[PDB]
């Protein structure tokens, strides 16, 4: 009982620690991915802000 | 909203860009027609000489 119980609590606390490190990785993942995705949403927006002048010129001709 | 404002800007630009050239062309063709009215009498004669031998 003591070997299996210490094994259970030890494995579960090491699960806490390794999934805590994995939590650190996911927090960094979300922060970095928001830093990336801001750029792509601004990219499609600026595609619109240029395409308005593009269609302006297309009808200017 | 801002590209709708640009869509509106295109119209403000087109009114000037058309009407100014249009006024120039109207007055130009009017000057050219009333100028030719002194010369069309002479320019009619070659057609006469062409049709009749």
């Amino acid at each position: 009982t003591i070997r299996n119980s210490e094994e259970l609590r030890g494995k579960a606390i090491e699960q806490l620690e390794k999934a805590r490190a994995r939590l650190k990785k996911v927090e960094m993942d979300a922060d970095q991915f928001r830093v990336n995705g801001y750029s792509e949403i601004e990219r499609e927006k600026m595609n619109l802000i240029n395409s308005t002048y593009k269609t302006l010129e297309q009808f200017e001709n | 909203l801002e590209v709708e404002a640009k869509l509106a800007e295109g119209r403000k630009k087109i009114e000037v860009e058309l009407q100014e050239a249009l006024g120039s062309l109207e007055q130009q063709k009017e000057d050219t027609i009333k100028s030719l009215d002194s010369q069309i009498s002479a320019l009619s004669d070659d057609i006469v000489k062409k049709v009749l031998p």
